[PDB]
């Protein structure tokens, strides 16, 4: 039995399994902005952020929103091979990411997906990493920095802590995969803010303002 | 940069 | 004293000096693009890599390579760009260079890397480890290179030894580093369709890569 | 796989 608090709250506010169900680009618009409401929600549950002001929280929610979604849909693939699971009931592969019309995105994905299998990644490193990405944050908008930097300071202590005990340290192998998760939201927010312009799939408002705020 | 939609998620202490 | 340390600090380039605005920048990142091959090369675990890995490497990591040698320079400064010991530009002149806005996203790279008076030592070891992180698609033994990242990785951590604390904040800092490389790479991308601002063989090579 | 001037430098001094 583990000890460490961060840990323990963290694996407990991680959101349930996500179902695409029960049209391809329409489908994933559908999905992005469900997965949004639901990273709205466990970015409060986090020890450290709804203490930040509103508005810093904005900042940071608008800045890192695609980095928590990519880093799920990589989480979900872990077990599968050239394949995204972009939801338990949603997996497509290269050629698949071809045909739905997400372009390039499939081959980005799965370059992040295989990073971090080579490195194993365990429950607890993953919720570490992903409150991690959110904490990361380098939004110019951001009021309270040191705010921000004591929240990042006490999940990157709570990662040490955690290998210290289980699992070229563990840590940083763990924080270096975190410039490729970034690149790679870079490259889903430009695929998406293209299927916006074009202007023939269906989005929620949520989702297209999401778009524009982490594109600034 | 308009954040209405994200502003009512966060601010729904729901 | 670490082995792998010392060698880095004797490759490390020697100080860059300036050779219009963004026509001046576009020659001397030629140049630097040139430095940082045979930096490079000297580096241990490097030159085992395939010629084609090696390529790859470059060229998908080599605008960050210079991204940070300009915030390393920028560094003693406050608000201002450094791009070669005798060029540096505030933050305004940058926008009147036709910068765009490149020069805020740079300064808050710069802003990052000052909180942390990051010291010689520790640059090396960072700049080394960012172009051993490379993620391009291209690579084909990513096995060896992944040895040569941990081997920095590991000298990183020896250093701070004096780790994994210190270490990791300066880990964290990369994200920030490959995003800034992006932005500069867009721009001066664009720099190069409007066709009116000159630029040498290897820098426009490199743009496109 | 544009890359010859690179070339040029790797496979040099």
């Amino acid at each position: 039995a583990p000890v460490n608090a961060l840990v323990s709250h963290l694996l407990v506010v991680e959101p349930e399994k996500l179902y695409a169900m029960p049209p391809a680009v329409a489908t994933l618009c559908d999905l992005f902005d469900r997965e949004i409401v639901v990273t709205i929600s466990w970015a409060k549950s986090i020890p450290g952020f709804s203490s930040l002001s509103l508005s810093d929280q904005m900042s940071v929610l608008q800045s890192v929103w695609m980095e928590v979604l990519v880093l799920g849909v990589a989480q979900r693939s872990l077990p599968l091979q050239d394949e995204l699971a972009f939801a338990e009931d949603l997996v497509l592969d290269e050629e698949g990411a071809r045909a739905a019309g997400l372009g390039e995105l499939g081959a980005a994905l799965l370059q992040l997906v295989r990073r971090l299998q080579a490195l194993r990644l365990e429950r607890e490193e993953y919720v570490l990493l992903k409150a991690l990405a959110l904490a990361n944050s380098d939004s110019v908008h951001i009021e309270d920095a040191e705010a921000v930097e004591q929240l990042r300071e006490a999940l990157h202590e709570a990662l040490l802590e955690y290998e210290a005990g289980r699992a070229r340290r563990r840590a940083g192998r763990l924080l270096l995969t975190l410039p490729l998760l970034r690149q790679t939201a870079g490259k889903v927010l430009a695929h998406f803010y293209g299927v916006k312009l074009e202007g023939k799939v269906p989005m929620h408002k949520l989702f297209l303002e999401m778009l524009e705020a982490m594109m600034d | 940069r308009p954040c209405s939609e994200l502003l009512k998620y966060l601010t729904t202490n729901d």
